[PDB]
């Protein structure tokens, strides 16, 4: 008997066998269905299509996300994907082993409560458990203190945590994502003369930001240095065969995470919530908290982004304390790994929650136990 | 459920 | 030549003449300034809005207050309010009339200081004089004894009176407010799908507060009767159309003034304050102060928090005495009243501060002269 | 033309007209002063009060005593006490009537001095005099010899008469008050939890003495008594409307009359005193003293006094002889009650002091005339 | 067999061995215990802190004092801390050795009455005695007669001693302190903009009254001399890393000691009160007290205090005679001083109370022995 | 083997060796007796103090004297005297010397049987005698005629003795005595305001007495010329430090000696018994005693006392004869002086009293042998 | 254990 | 001015 | 005047 | 022993 970590992120998918330290199964989670006419009689035809598969012929389907901010919208779309990883990507039986999810920290109370029927009433598994996905950073660490930040695509959002007891009149979310990024690049390359819009025309625009983009540590020369010589302009092609050449976009898209006014949205930006963040603490566990910044998002690994936030916090900060970024070059996994631990941890196994009592008091049990 | 629009 | 009385508490504005009973201009203290793009060319524009008319106009603006706990942050945003007042909403000159200003028992020495140059140097006026906003409170009840309370917007404190003669070491102070209210109702919505993060999502969860919402007499039956029964589940719509349901928040939201560790801010309470004030006075003078409590803020309004409060001392105190709190229902403008009263009075016309004793000692005047 | 007879003792103030049987106004001798702070202005302030106000508004001011053991330490605060009595307390003119003080037997000479030049300078009256508080009391009796003993609050003394010949070279005085009595019981108080340290709180003490003690007429079987069962433990209730339970010290108190040394003074005793007293006189009159001892003191209102009296003497006189203590139950008032006689007297009226007097000599007429 | 020496002031904790020079155990006497909610899992926990340990964690716990005035108020606090002397700090089994206590002079009887059954019952510990804290700083120095004056942290007091007899009937007890010099100074800070209100905020308050204060020689010049000249304004750092700036308020926090207005309690001084202490005792041995004044509060070490006293007694003392006031360098630790030598005297072997004493009595016992 | 000659008056304690002209103890007769409480351990203690060391410390003790007139009061008082002098003051065996004591001319029986049984039963000493303390007086002189007087402390008394013949019945007793005179001066000074009551502060009115008095020629003219003049007015401190002023009681003290009647004692006064007694004796030998008035008392050293009697008894001796008052300079050990020279004497060695006659009869030897 | 407020 | 936010 | 304190 | 008070 051993456990199964289930990490359903908006966007990729991520499972595996407890006491390991890398997972098996990374797909993205998209569900698609045709939209022409069938003709030919003799080959064999599916209505939908789920895993990788929905990814290869894109030419066709009408591609579709269940989840939009870490919100479950649509739940029949949901039982597909569970069905799909339970039985065809990875093999085993249901009943065999006792699972663990994770959640975001400010969620509605019926998101947690509606999958607490789908994992006993329709699925015959015992013992599950909600964690929450700041925890499980520190545990991939190692620590006991710190702050953590973690963006990845749904939400951004930090949790101070201080000797294990967490603060929770300090936790700050804000709704700026990872494919409000890919939104707006599709938005700015019409200057020159592209335009992709479509459904499927929206992945070879995500496609190109994960290659050629990069953070500069300075904004107002940038904007003189590349107007005047062509030095940064590169070059890129396409499934036609063409070839595309991008300037001057390349370091424009991700600054919007420093000012959010290029979108519309009146926020603060992604250091000032930080900065906020320390400030409504007390006064003297100020100083350890300089010092622990871990930092594990999937959207993280934009090169060029730890000197940013070591230049900009010191602008802020009293002029005698010392601050440090810390950034571990595998952490994209990292929520997964602390999954790994708390899992085969010998004083969780009273933690979990049995079917007998789901049978006495019903799916309001979920806001007692675990938090 | 008001202003968002995914609640 | 009639005196001029002008209250400016955190929020709204009041101002009016000497004797009479009502004051003229009610309207909150606001500075709007636009954020979009203009493009229409005839149109008349202006850079900025102060009064009522910057409530009309939400949806462009970025509202601010310059006042947040009863300190003035920001100066240049306070002489236009200043300037709007005496010009635009009551029609007067400066130079005509003599004025007479509140503020607040513990606030620092350089607020109460700044203000004298401005009523002098840039506002050619004789005669100020500065209050305080306790004492004021007991001219409109007409007595001569007994211990105030007073909460608004800023701050809550208490001030114990015997016979005309203050007792300086036992004034209590506690920073827990009304936009902390406000603020901590926008943090438990977000339970059951409802999420409103601006400046100008503000004010429509404050007109939510003000129409239903009560102090119930018991805590713990409460939280089981709402649970089992729905029966004081009610609904409210706002300016998109749309339909809100909203029940067991309606009590849950002013309990936090009788615990206060919700917030998560170490401290008593409104009522073992209340107590710990009258211990720490003498021993012969206690009988006179639980027959009067008088009790005068704008927060008060709450439906049955009078009944509350008799509930609660007689716990505390010994078994014999009575108590009595006194709550008259126009206690909302009470601090305005009892500034007409003292402007018109006979005696009080050798208190002045006229304009040559400026010239001889300076600004420090205003420590020896009023208290 | 009716004479007036004023009683000026430690405390309390007496006084009314001649040929009466009782005063008219009984009142303390208290000056007090506030010390805290105005602020009300509307209302009418006195820098002082004098009568029973006083007492009335006791948690704001410091009380004050003018005469400590007999002697005039402060003049200012005499002269309102005096001009309380003639306008306001009692209704007269000064110049109308002829007046009559008493004093103490071995004051210095300065104390009888200076009250000659305001009874003629600054009070124009006509004929005063100056009497002794001990042959005062023979009058109340009827009788023409026996021996006396008033104590009262500043001093306890002695006059010993035969057949209306005094004996100068027999008075006895002794320094123990009163007052002494007070300061004693809220020393021994603190063994119980029992804190009364202010002026103000002095009162409540000396309230507590006049309604529960005795002299007990043994002293160690009742050390005994009490300390096994609990059956004289009574309660008392205070202003602030909480319960003290005394037991043991009700007696333990009055019990320094016989021992003085838990004070420290080392002296004799109440009884001794009496005793050497017939002692140092002659040996054909002992006999006519040891049936007439009066007793007229404020202090001696104790229950149980008058028993414990008639124990102790008869181990000192021999076996044959008899004692007698005579106790009438107005002794409270028996100085004022002689003074009304003397006043009306016919043979009298040519001991006066008329003004032409004070004019030939000077101050220096009164130890000639009076003694 | 050595016997062990324990004091237990308000505040610090003091202990070591008999037959010593310096303690081994300086500690300060608080239980903390923590307030917020604990998530992680794999850490060890407790549920309370007690020695320097709760002082290195002050930003989660609530820091709590058993003794308020010298009277032990939580007696279940009080039994940790001594279980955490005899078994943590310092090393001993109880049952071997006798110990050594000591109190305050006018303390309540069920004080030094509870503590008798601790030491015997669930601490089976033979031969324990109590002693008092004036008699003990006479031994550090080594003379035998003079007057004494002890504050330190819960009360102030003074006896005085000739010849080795106790005069009773001239002690005097105060009950200012230190705590409220504490407090009052947080109270005054609020003029600037500093504003420190938590039990955590009090200890960093205490950190700054000790390292720049100081008691002027003369009061009325130096609020002339700060006005006007910026010389003794001065700076320090706190754990944010911010700037603190003050002046005026250091020597103007101890002149509380000499007029004791300002908090609003009605005594009379520091001065006077050992100016009476002298006036109440004989007349022959007046002369032997004026040069003999010790001095070994904890609370004296205030720069300049020793010359404030020689100039203030001699307004007061006749022209003719001779002060003199004696100020060791290390009167800190001098009431454990003379409890080292004490015990290891070779008389004083009769005065312990066995084991068998207290069979035979009880509790009692104690009023009857130790004095 | 020398004899011992030792004299013991009323307070000064005198002895010496046979054959001087000095003596060599001189000191006080005073048993004192602590009354506080002894606290600290380490000191030497002792229950009682008897020679000049009790006059050291009187600020604790309580004096007592052992004789009242001249009679032994207490008898285990006495013992501790005499054994004082024999070994601690003066070193000598007692069983080695013959002994000579002195007593009064009328006390009664048992005062010189009882000091028999000392000097032999617990004294194992031989050769014992008593005298009369007025035939001492004349071998100071050397003459064999004359009338003495002597007072000192206890009583005043006079012999007439003629050519070696005494004459018994003429002796005049007078109980009035040096100490009475030190009780009437404290009571004459409570007409300015000392106050001076405790057996510690009479010795410091006794030394006021020695310092500044006179015995006035005159007495009315005196109080007429002092009551104008302010000339004979002086001055003088006590260990307090402070300044007492004495006027007009400086002669007024020494009166009583001439006038009795101040006391109340009805008597004829100090030089009408000088002139009764030589009345009472023949009309042959009134001659050569009206020439030889030797005067030798301790109480005669005050200055205007001889002139004084040459006055007074020639207003009551016939207008022929002659007066004669002497006094030598050293008139104070005069009465140890003659017993001197008695005790070397060659005849006188027949007249001691031997251990053996003693055995013979008992006590009552001494009323046959000595007279 | 009367106006103090530890007695 | 220190722990607050508007002092 | 001298030792008491009120002379 | 009678009248005095020393006999
Ligand atoms: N090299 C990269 N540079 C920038 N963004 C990246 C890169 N790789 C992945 N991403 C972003 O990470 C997002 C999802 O990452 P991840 O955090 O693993 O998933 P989830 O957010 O569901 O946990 C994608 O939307 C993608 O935009
Ligand atoms: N009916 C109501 N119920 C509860 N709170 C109210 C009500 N009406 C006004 N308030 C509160 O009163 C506050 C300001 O009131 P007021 O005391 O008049 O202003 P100020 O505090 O400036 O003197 C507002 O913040 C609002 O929250
Ligand atoms: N019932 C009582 N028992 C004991 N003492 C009393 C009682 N009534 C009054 N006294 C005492 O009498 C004192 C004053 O009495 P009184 O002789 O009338 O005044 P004065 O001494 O001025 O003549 C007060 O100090 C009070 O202590
Ligand atoms: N340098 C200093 N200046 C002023 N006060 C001090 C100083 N050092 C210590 N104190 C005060 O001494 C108090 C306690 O001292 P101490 O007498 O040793 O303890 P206790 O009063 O328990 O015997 C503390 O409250 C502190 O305020
Ligand atoms: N200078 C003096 N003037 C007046 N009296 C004195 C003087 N010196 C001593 N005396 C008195 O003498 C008394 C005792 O003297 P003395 O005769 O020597 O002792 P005793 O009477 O025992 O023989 C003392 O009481 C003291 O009052």
């Amino acid at each position: 008997t051993t456990a199964l970590v289930c990490d359903n992120g908006s966007g990729l998918v991520k499972a595996g066998f407890a006491g390991d330290d890398a997972p098996r199964a990374v797909f993205p989670s998209i569900v698609g269905r045709p939209r022409h006419q069938g003709v030919m009689v003799g080959m064999g035809q599916k209505d939908s299509y789920v895993g990788d598969e929905a990814q290869s012929k894109r030419g066709i389907l009408t591609l579709k996300y269940p989840i939009e901010h870490g919100i479950i919208t649509n739940w029949d779309d949901m039982e597909k994907i569970w069905h799909h990883t339970f039985y065809n990507e990875l093999r085993v039986a249901p009943e065999e082993h006792p699972t663990l999810l994770t959640e975001a920290p400010l969620n509605p109370k019926a998101n947690r409560e509606k999958m607490t029927q789908i994992m006993f009433e329709t699925f015959n598994v015992p013992a599950m458990y909600v964690a929450i996905q700041a925890v499980l950073s520190l545990y991939a660490s190692g620590r006991t203190t710190g702050i953590v930040l973690d963006s990845g695509d749904g939400v951004t959002h930090n949790v101070p945590i201080y000797e294990g007891y967490a603060l929770p009149h300090a936790i700050m979310r804000l709704d700026l994502a990872g494919r409000d990024l890919t939104d707006y690049l599709m938005k700015i390359l019409t200057e020159r003369g592209y335009s992709f819009v479509t459904t499927a025309e929206r992945e070879i625009v995500r496609d190109i930001k994960e290659k050629l983009c990069y953070v500069a540590l300075d904004f107002e020369n940038e904007m003189a240095t590349a107007a005047s010589s062509s030095s940064l302009e590169k070059s890129y092609e396409l499934p036609d065969g063409q070839v595309i050449t991008i300037g001057n976009e390349r370091f424009r898209c991700p600054e919007t995470l420093f000012q959010p006014s290029f979108i519309g949205m009146e926020s603060a930006g992604i250091h000032e919530t930080t900065y906020n963040s320390i400030m409504k603490c007390d006064i003297d566990i100020r100083k350890d908290l300089y010092a622990n910044n871990v930092m594990s998002g999937g959207t993280t690994m934009y090169p060029g982004i730890a000197d940013r936030m070591q230049k900009e916090i010191t602008a802020l900060a009293p002029s005698t304390m010392k601050i440090k970024i810390i950034a571990p070059p595998e952490r994209k996994y990292s929520v997964w790994i602390g999954g790994s631990i708390l899992a085969s941890l010998s004083t969780f196994q009273q933690m979990w929650i049995t079917k007998q009592e789901y049978d006495e008091a019903g799916p309001s049990i979920v806001h007692r136990k675990c938090f | 459920x008001a202003t968002c629009p995914a609640w």
